[PDB]
RNA sequence: UUAGGCGGCCACAGCGGUGGGGUUGCCUCCCGUACCCAUCCCGAACACGGAAGAUAAGCCCACCAGCGUUCCGGGGAGUACUGGAGUGCGCGAGCCUCUGGGAAACCCGGUUCGCCGCCACC
RNA sequence: CGAAGAGUGCAAGAGCAAAAGAUAGCUUGACAGUGUUCUUCCCAACGAGGAACGCUGACGCGAAAGCGUGGUCUAGCGAAC
RNA sequence: CCUGUCAAACUCCAAACUUACAGACGCCGUUUGACGCGGGGAUUCCGGUGCGCGGGGUAAGC
């Protein structure tokens, strides 16, 4: 399971880019997405791969980006490990973070926007003109390298 | 006319002479020189090495084919030498020589595409390397940088 | 194009492989197909009649009756559907 | 072994090729059947402005027409060897014809599941000589 | 097999076996075909159908299962033809086939031929056959009466051994009459 | 399929070559022209009638990879080319990196001297 | 020996080998009526013209399946009054 | 035999890629009625630039 984060917009974009982008649920820069692996997955985010940045994120960030942007797929409902539990087939938010990395389930089928909208990088990210390979922030990610990166949009 | 008009590769390729007439002969002599009567069994292999994708005219072929070999007379007439010029003019090349109007234009020349890299020289002797001198002057006319280079010689 | 005919740029799709060359087998221009069925569109250089447009070579159609011993196979240009004559000798069953 | 393999005479073909005839009347006499005429393919400057015309005639003798001819043929002719083709044919002459070749030969010549002769079972020049020879003359 | 562009015939026509471009024809009617073909010995009908993967045979018979029936005589002749096409068609009717278009293969359309006297047995057998009347030959030869006046100008018994001394038609006769009711394998 | 008929795919089946097989179920070559039918001339062929002879042809079986072909491994080559992205380089024609694909010639070694369906048949 | 380099009326590209080529013989389907579909006009409306494919009628050749709605396919065409 | 070269109107090969149809996932539609159909009203038929691929031209803000 990746996340994926747009971090460059819409003008210029190609648009069977931008539509893929909004088939994975996000409409808006710094807006994030958590998509199973699938072959089918895999080459909607490939075409997507020079305007976002994705990789697997550990259970604790994935955690804490959970309890700090998640919303009701409806409403502007505080989404903790209470709201989880009384609405999730979840107890806590861990126990949801594990199956959406275990890829068990998704956010909008426990109930949750499909969208985790992220602030802005604290600090600033890499630069959207290189990859993640070249020193920018564009691509695919380390879990650890992803784990910087959405931690600092908390 | 000037080598800035055709030395890049800005046209698709021009070739077909059964459906282009008029393409005026080429200026080029040999394409082998040397005791072309023996084989390349020599111990040294020069070749002069394009550096740059170009289209070479016949014009620029024969002066730098003639200035390399005709300096390669300080090996004599009939030296112990072989030099191979592999390239040939195939392209045939044009000049809208009314206005723009109905501008394609009439053959005027032909001139060889030659690849960065390409070898368009390859002399073959003994540690008799006057030929390093006969390509510094080969290259000398013709529109892109080379190299010359040594293919089989550890005789420093 | 410098003209407008039938087979205006047809020069390669109309040309058979060297060895796909001659007389085709008769066992596929006898095919039978049902209504419903769903068949690919491709003219065989060897057989003169039977013939659809070739701009339609590639459309994988869908045969709804007949005419004649000639197939009836619904297709969509672009977004205007379209009805095509087609002998067997130039079809194939989908998968 | 044998027997399936010992040459034999299939046709015997006499035809003059005069590029005009009444010839047909004595090629028909020295034969016995009757003769059929060759049109011209192409047409020529030596008047041959015609291409579907009579310019000779031909007769192919099978059998016994063709024996009971060479025994009276063949006396006439002398040449032999660098006069024999490949298939070990050989022609002399008005000009004779002779076709010679082994027996499974129909194998060839049928319509149904036709198939050419192996090089194996083809008659050869020196075979051909022979069996000649091997009957009332001689070779070179 | 000169090289890259090289092209073989399909397999069937380099045996030389198939005219497909009559085999299509052919198989234009959507009806079984009567294959008939022949030997120098015997003879062959099949009432053949197009499959997936080749073509089917519902029915037949050969000329030397013809002696199961009491059949005496060699088998290369016109009543033999004759019979096996009644023997063949016969079998086709209980196989549920109605009728059928003749498939003479390589053979020439030849009027009197063997493979149109096929034609006619299976006819008899109650198929429903394109036919033409005037291209069959006139029954008594069918017989193999043409066979038994052979015998006439004797001289010397024209079957070596076999049967009889002045052959019979009649034999023919009689497996006609066996033929056309009863028996087993049919 | 101890030799057959009709086929499907239409060279993995072509080209060329070696060996084996017939009191018989057979296929053929073969023998023969009174008939049906045939030759713009020939029972050569086509057609008909037939078994004295043969396994030399064909055919069927077993096999050989020199040529042609199908496929595979290794090398060529992740090269050539290329869909996406770049305030990366180059005076410039042009190149490069990242991401997603990815040849061809050729060399070397294997494969391939058809596979499959229906009917018939010591 | 020879899958095709010939030939097939004419440009070019394409098709064709027990033929779509050659020869021979016979024949007039280069036929009448009325349509379907595509084309003309990609997508997407537009006429004349064209083609493929049906039904009916009458025929030719063939043993028959079948072939013939002109010449293997794409040019050779023209509104109202 | 060997040795040196090419092709817009060459091809024994052969991509990336574009494209028909179907299935899957996604997104979307069934009170926001999508897809589709019928009708009213237009405007519009001087375009330009960058990028990729171009064809012409020595080139051009052609
Ligand atoms: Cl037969
Ligand atoms: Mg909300
Ligand atoms: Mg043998
Ligand atoms: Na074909
Ligand atoms: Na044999
Ligand atoms: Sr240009
Ligand atoms: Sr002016
Ligand atoms: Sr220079
Ligand atoms: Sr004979
Ligand atoms: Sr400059
Ligand atoms: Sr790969
Ligand atoms: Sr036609
Ligand atoms: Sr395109």
């Amino acid at each position: 399971m990746h996340a994926l984060v747009q971090l460059r917009g819409e003008v210029n974009m190609h648009t069977d880019i931008q539509d893929t982008l909004e088939m994975l649920n996000i409409h808006h820069v710094n807006h994030c997405t958590l998509v199973p692996e699938t072959d089918a997955y895999r080459g909607m985010v490939a075409k997507v791969n020079d305007f976002v940045a994705f990789g697997e994120p550990s259970q604790e960030t994935l955690e804490t980006v959970l309890a700090t942007r998640a919303e009701p797929l409806e409403g502007d409902a505080d989404v903790d490990d209470e709201w989880v539990a009384e609405h999730t087939d979840y107890d806590d938010i861990s126990g949801l973070a594990f199956a959406l990395l275990s890829e068990e389930t998704t956010l909008r089928e426990q109930g949750l926007s499909p969208t985790l909208r992220l602030h802005p990088p604290r600090g600033g990210h890499d630069g959207v003109k290189h990859p993640v390979k070249e020193g920018g922030q564009l691509g695919k990610h380390d879990t650890e390298g992803i784990d910087d990166l959405l931690e600092a949009m908390r | 006319k000037p080598g800035a008009m055709y030395r890049n590769s800005s046209k698709p390729a021009y070739t077909r002479r059964e459906y282009i007439s008029g393409i005026p002969g080429k200026k080029i002599a040999q394409f082998d020189m040397g005791n072309n009567g023996a084989g390349p069994t020599y111990p040294a292999q020069v070749e002069l090495v394009v550096e740059k994708p170009v289209q070479i005219r016949h014009n620029a072929l024969e002066a730098a084919r003639v200035a390399a070999n005709r300096y390669v007379q300080n090996s004599g007439a009939a030296a112990n030498y072989k030099f191979r010029i592999r390239k040939f003019p195939f392209h045939v090349i044009r000049e809208n020589k009314d206005g723009m109007r109905a501008p394609f234009g009439k053959p005027v020349g032909t001139a060889a595409r030659v690849h960065g890299a390409n070898h368009i020289f390859i002399a073959w002797v003994n540690p008799d390397p006057n030929v390093e001198e006969a390509w510094r002057r080969a290259k000398m006319k013709v529109t892109p940088t080379i190299n010359i280079d040594s293919s089989p010689a550890g005789n420093a | 194009p410098s003209s407008n005919g039938p087979l205006e740029g047809t020069r390669g799709k109309l040309k058979n492989k060297p060895r796909d060359r001659g007389t085709s087998p008769p066992q596929r221009a006898v095919e039978e197909f049902d209504d419903g069925e769903k068949v690919h569109l491709k003219i065989d250089p060897s057989v003169p009649n039977g013939r659809f447009h070739p701009r339609f070579d590639g459309q994988t159609g869908t045969v709804e009756g007949k005419q004649g011993d000639a197939y009836k196979v619904d297709i969509v240009d672009g977004g205007k559907e379209k009805t095509i004559i087609v002998t067997a000798a130039h079809l194939r069953r989908q998968e | 072994f044998h027997e399936m393999r010992e040459p034999r005479i299939e046709k015997v073909v006499v035809h003059m090729g005069i590029g005009h005839a009444n010839a047909e009347d004595i090629l028909g006499e020295i034969t016995g059947q009757m003769p059929v005429r060759t049109k011209a393919k192409r047409t020529v400057g030596e008047f041959d402005i015609r291409e579907g015309d009579p310019i000779g005639a031909k007769v192919t003798l099978r059998d016994e027409m063709a024996e009971e001819f060479l025994q009276t043929a063949l006396p006439l002719a002398e040449l032999a060897t660098s006069q024999f083709d490949d298939t070990g044919n050989f022609s002399f002459g008005l000009d004779v014809t002779v076709n010679l070749v082994r027996p499974g030969y129909r194998v060839a010549k049928r319509d149904k599941a036709s198939r050419s002769i192996p090089t194996k079972h083809r008659l050869n020049p020196a075979d051909a000589v022979a069996f000649i020879e091997s009957t009332y003359d001689v070779e070179v | 097999a000169t090289g890259p562009r090289y092209k073989v015939p399909m397999r069937r026509r380099r045996e030389a076996r198939t005219d497909y471009h009559q085999r299509l024809r052919l198989l234009k009617s959507g009806k079984p075909r009567l294959v008939a073909r022949k030997s120098n010995k015997h003879v062959r009908a099949q009432l053949v159908t197009l499959g997936p993967n080749g073509d089917d045979t519902l029915a037949s018979a050969h000329s030397s299962d013809l002696a199961e029936y009491g059949w005496e005589a060699p088998t290369g002749n016109m009543p033999s033809a004759y019979l096996t096409g009644l023997l063949a068609g016969l079998r086709a009717q209980e196989a549920g086939v109605e009728e059928a278009v003749l498939d003479i293969g390589l053979n020439s359309p030849t009027p009197g031929s063997k493979v149109f006297a096929i034609q006619e047995g299976a006819i008899d057998a109650g198929l429903d056959i394109p036919h033409n009347d005037d291209v069959l030959a006139d029954w008594q030869r069918t017989r193999g009466a043409h066979i038994a006046e052979y015998d006439e100008q004797l001289e010397e018994p024209l079957y070596s051994g076999d049967f009889d001394a002045a052959d019979l038609p009649e034999h023919f006769d009689e497996l006609r009459e066996t033929l056309l009711d009863g028996d087993i394998e049919l």
